[PDB]
């Protein structure tokens, strides 16, 4: 089927890499979020 | 009757003296302090070796003068 | 940009207090594995490679300056010593210490405020270990000098393959073990049970990189054309392979590693993305033009 | 260029170090001064390392500790046997009367010693290192010894150049930038060197040098050999290598938001779940 | 690729002993000859077949694959051989080293053409280096 | 191969795709006719360095600017977490 | 027994051998990943929420 050596491979990465890098900013910014609750803080 | 020994690391302790004493002496009651090893001990004055067999009659410290000890070291 | 202290010469600043309270409070005393990192500057890198080579095949030595912070030795000079050696067996026996305790009087004046941190040795071409009688010297050493670390040099390996054989080993108490292996004897000693290494890395000044980059380049099929990502293979496969165990260990932790697995895997995905950019930027460069 | 000098890459780094240190510890930058040793072989004087002095301030003028000269020439005749006092090194921008002051000094010790500067604040592409040596010249009344520019070469051994290539290929504004900035004044000279080709091209175009028959093959032949390797197989090789390179980011990506999803799942554990 | 009718020369001038053949159908020097031009077709070719090759070693056909033969397996020349298709391989290229090998050949033409150009004309030379420089 | 002996060119032949492959010739006469041909390319790899310069410029310039911006962010949730560390000991 | 590294075909009698198998060890430690890294997330969203 495919030998995995064209750009339009390159591209599907590059396609998965910009939603992965989404994911994790999301999940980043949620726990910064969280970081500063002051319900939080005392726990620790 | 204050007198100072230094390492080469920067450890500064102190110890007491009799006039009359050996440079055998103050080993012996440095050792008594911690615990050194007595042959591994090079004693060092205004960067001088001190010999121990001399009774301490001119090798003056009055008052404040601090005597330098190295560790024995072998990389063989 | 010079005249501010950033990150890289921060280092560079010797806290009289700072340096006391550690050395008085000890935190070494309890824990056995306390210290890991060992930081050295490049100038005694240099003065130590210099001296290993000036001297040939006969062990040359010395004593090196520094402080430590928290876990962390830092090294800021090395030093050369007036000693007579032969291949392997070596004797220090009055000029030395006659001229190590001269030394750090003269420099208490020119404004070397740093004390004995450490020795470091030369091992002409039998590997960077500790050998059966130095890992005694360091017993005695660290047993009344706490702050301390031997350092281990092989010059011909250096000279040969091309890469530094540094080694920084501090060895365990009398007592403290954790029938022998076959494959921790050969890299190391007979006593490899007694003495454990600690990770090694270099710093340098803001001017130290200034000049070395106007120093000389040239490097067009040298540097920018060198099979670059490719000459390093081994060392990537070695290390892709070792996070492998990293992770296993990480994970069975969780049923902190993890943080220190995550760091060693990005290095290396750092480093061969690097290598992409330049292979395209060479692209760029050269194919793509007089289409 | 009078007598000839040999510079070893030693003492260039030991002054920068030393430099370093005293900025370091006094903050102000001041003048440091040190003293070189070598080997004099003939007209031939070779460096090969140097060794910093205490000197000493006395109303507006710096004096050298000429007893630690002594002291340190007996320490240092015992670990290199065959070396001589050779000058001394100063850091600044054009010569000073402080340095003709220390030089003064420094001529006590040998009868015709080097001159050695670095500027640390220098703004230009030259090598902050020159070399000068101090002649008497025919100025009226009490002439002055005037600091002549030498012509000083990189003469240097196998050790000192391995561990020069060393130190310049190990290495803050983050890592690319590191491994941008090499690729960087690369491309800028290379492109120099290029326009220079260009600019004698256009010049013997237009007849102001004499027409040359013989740089103007070589030249055709270079711009010939511009498109180099565009065979297909070269294109599959490294579309090859993109997509390899592509997958190594992501699997190291994926591993790295693993870590960022499990400090997020350790954080919100404790809050608004207890246990 | 020395060949066999300008040889004559060496073959007048050989002592009986050195001459001798060794009973295999072929002189010494046919030997010494063949093998060495064989050697120097390893070098400016990439892969040639059988019927080409009997063309450089003279030689019927056969014979020079049992020559290839002979030569692999002695630590002398590199390559593998096939037969189906009758066509023997000395050594390929793997595309980017090639690529930085002509990154070398480029660029010691330009660092070449500038010492040249600043030798011929030196003060052309400085006035178009210290204006760039400004 | 007769003219590859006199060190003109350096090439390999191949027999099975009949596919020479140079790889360094040397050049022939030039007219006076041809320089502006030199010229251009010249012109337009100068113009690539550029380009290739200004790029290069550019990507450093949003690393920096990125780094900081990160960096910041950092230092005002740090600030923000220490000012309720300091208001909750009350 | 394991002396002659090759296969033989006995439709057309031939004998090929290995002269293959480039440095694609790369490859297998690059699935080493995949076998860990998906049980590490597995592991990840089992801690609970």
């Amino acid at each position: 089927p495919e030998k995995y050596n064209n750009p339009a491979m390159l591209h599907n990465i590059d396609q998965e890499m910009l939603k992965c890098i989404e994911l994790d900013e999301r999940l980043k910014a949620m726990d910064q979020e969280i970081t500063v609750n002051p319900q939080f803080v005392q726990k620790s | 009757m204050l007198i100072k020994v230094k390492t080469l690391t920067g450890k500064e302790i102190e110890i007491d003296i009799e006039p009359t004493d050996k440079v055998e002496r103050i080993k012996e009651r440095v050792e008594e302090k911690e615990g050194i090893p007595p042959q591994q001990q090079r004693l060092i004055y205004s960067g001088k070796q001190m010999n121990d067999e001399k009774t301490a009659a001119d090798y003056k410290i009055l008052g404040g003068s601090v005597l330098h000890l190295v560790l024995a070291l072998r990389g063989g | 940009n010079m005249q501010e202290a950033q990150s890289i010469d921060e280092i560079y600043k010797y806290d009289k207090k700072q340096q006391q309270e550690i050395l008085a409070a000890k935190p070494w005393t309890k824990d056995h594995h306390y210290f890991k990192y060992c930081k050295i500057s490049a100038l005694a890198l240099l003065k130590m490679v210099m001296h290993a080579r000036s001297g040939g095949n006969l062990a040359v030595m010395g004593l090196m300056l520094g402080k430590v912070d928290g876990e962390t030795m830092i090294i800021m000079d090395s030093f050369a010593l007036p000693v007579e050696g032969t291949e392997t067996r070596v004797n220090a026996q009055a000029a030395a210490y006659e001229y190590m305790a001269a030394y750090i009087e003269n420099a208490k004046q020119v404004g070397r405020l740093e004390n004995a941190i450490g020795w470091y040795h030369s091992h002409p071409g039998y590997g960077c270990w500790l050998s059966g009688i130095n890992v005694s010297t360091q017993m005695l050493n660290q047993q009344f000098q706490e702050p301390f670390v031997a350092v281990v040099i092989d010059p011909t390996r250096t000279i040969s393959a091309g890469k530094v054989n540094l080694g920084a080993f501090r060895t365990y108490p009398k007592g403290y073990k954790p029938t022998i292996p076959l494959n921790k004897i050969e890299d190391f000693g007979v006593h490899c049970k007694q003495y454990y290494a600690l990770e090694v890395s270099y710093f340098k000044s803001s001017l130290d990189r200034k000049l070395l980059e106007l120093l000389w380049n040239k490097y067009w099929v040298n540097t920018l054309s060198s099979s670059s990502l490719l000459t390093n293979a081994d060392y990537t496969t070695g290390q892709v392979f070792d996070l492998s165990e990293k992770l296993e260990q990480s994970e069975a932790q969780l049923g902190d590693k993890l943080a220190k697995a995550t760091r060693d895997s990005c290095k290396t995905t750092i480093e061969a993305i690097h290598g992409l950019m330049s292979q395209v930027i060479k692209d760029k460069l050269f194919n793509q033009i007089n289409i | 260029g009078s007598v000839s000098v040999a510079l070893h890459p030693l003492v260039i780094l030991n002054i920068s170090d030393h430099w370093i240190r005293m900025r370091s510890q006094e903050g102000r930058p001041v003048q440091v001064i040190g003293a070189l040793i070598g080997k004099q072989e003939g007209r031939n004087i070779e460096v090969m390392n140097s060794f910093e002095l205490l000197s000493h301030t006395v109303e507006e003028k710096i004096i050298i500790d000429k007893e630690y000269y002594y002291t340190k020439e007996e320490q240092f005749k015992q670990v290199f046997k065959e070396l001589e006092f050779l000058g001394w090194y100063t850091t600044g921008g054009p010569p000073d009367p402080s340095d003709i002051h220390v030089h003064k000094q420094v001529c006590e010790i040998i009868e015709s010693p080097l001159f050695l500067k670095l500027n640390p604040m220098t703004k230009h592409t030259d090598l902050p290192v020159s070399v000068f040596e101090s002649v008497i010249d025919i100025i009226n009344g009490e002439a002055t010894m005037l600091f002549a520019e030498l012509t000083y070469t990189l003469a240097t051994e196998e050790a000192e150049r391995i561990g020069v290539d060393h130190v310049a290929r190990m290495t803050e504004n983050s890592t690319v930038a590191e491994h941008l900035i090499a690729q960087h004044s690369a491309i800028k000279m290379l492109h120099s060197r290029v326009k220079l080709i260009l600019e004698y091209v256009k010049a013997s175009e237009a007849g102001e040098v004499p027409f040359n028959h013989e740089i103007l093959r070589e030249a055709y032949a270079l711009c010939h050999c511009l498109p180099v390797l565009s065979t297909d197989k070269f294109k599959t090789d490294f579309y090859d290598q993109c997509n390899d390179v592509g997958l190594m980011a992501y699997l190291g990506t994926i591993t790295k938001t693993c870590n960022t999803m499990n400090q997020f799942v350790n954080k919100f554990n404790v809050l608004y779940d207890r246990q | 690729i020395i060949r066999g009718n300008q040889l004559q020369e060496f073959a007048a001038m050989l002592m009986p002993h050195q001459k001798a053949t060794t009973a295999d159908g072929s002189s010494i020097l046919d030997r010494a000859v063949i093998e060495h031009n064989l050697l120097s077709a390893s070098k400016l070719y990439n892969n040639i077949t059988f019927e080409e090759l009997g063309a450089l070693l003279e030689i019927p056909a056969a014979k020079a694959e049992k020559i290839a033969s002979q030569m692999i397996t002695e630590g002398r020349m590199n390559g593998f051989i096939d037969q189906i298709d009758g066509i023997v391989h000395f050594e390929t290229r793997e595309a980017l080293p090639t690529w930085d090998k002509q990154i070398q050949s480029l660029c010691f033409q330009v660092n070449n053409l500038l010492e040249k150009i600043s030798q011929t004309a030196p003060e052309w030379t400085a006035q178009a280096m210290e204006a760039q420089m400004a | 191969i007769e003219a590859v002996y006199t060190d003109i060119i350096q090439g390999k032949l191949d027999q099975r795709n009949q596919l020479l492959e140079v790889d360094f010739c040397i050049g022939r006469d030039i007219r006076k006719k041809d320089i502006n041909n030199i010229v251009k390319t010249l012109h337009e790899w100068c113009d690539g360095c550029e380009a290739v310069l200004l790029g290069i410029e550019q990507q450093v310039l949003r690393a920096n600017q990125y780094k900081e911006n990160h960096n910041r962010t950092q230092q005002q949730v740090e600030a923000e977490v220490t000012n309720i560390k300091k208001t909750l000991k009350a | 027994d394991n002396t002659i590294h090759g296969r033989i075909d006995q439709v057309n009698q031939l004998l090929e051998l290995d002269h293959q198998k480039r440095g694609g060890a790369r490859y297998t430690a690059l699935d080493k990943w995949t076998n860990q890294l998906n049980s590490l997330n597995q592991a990840v969203v089992s801690k609970l929420a």
